[PDB]
């Protein structure tokens, strides 16, 4: 997502970044978003939504 | 208490414990605390790690097993 960085990078680019195929990077991103969507860690951000 | 009618989803348990509680089918914790250690050890394919983790999370919110409740849910 480009947080605290310069131009964001594609799935392929980030995957080749450390050492992995794109699919594993996609899985990691999905796991991260599943965690963050989970409550407990998702209280302040939902407040920033104010929806 | 509102935290005991809270589905187990928010307990922050590992997927193995999720499968164990699906087998036991205890969605809310109010009737869970009423269950004793053996009643949780009757779960299919469950071991020490799952029970110690569930007890640790219960203690993280100041609760444990064997409690008593009235007119629940």
């Amino acid at each position: 997502f480009g947080i605290d960085m310069n131009t964001d990078y594609t799935l392929e680019e980030v995957g080749k970044q450390f050492d992995v195929t794109r699919e594993r990077i996609r899985q990691i991103e999905a796991k991260a978003l599943r965690k963050l969507r989970h409550p407990s860690r998702s209280e302040v951000l939902r407040s920033f939504l104010d929806d | 208490d509102p935290i005991l009618l809270r589905p187990v989803d928010d307990l922050e348990l590992t997927v193995r414990s999720a499968n164990c509680l699906k087998a036991e089918a205890i969605h809310y914790i109010g009737d869970l605390v009423q269950r004793t250690e053996v009643e949780l050890l009757k779960t299919p394919n469950l071991g020490k790690k799952s029970l110690t983790e569930i007890k640790d999370v219960l203690a993280s919110r100041g609760l444990s097993l064997g409690m008593r409740l009235e007119n629940w849910p």
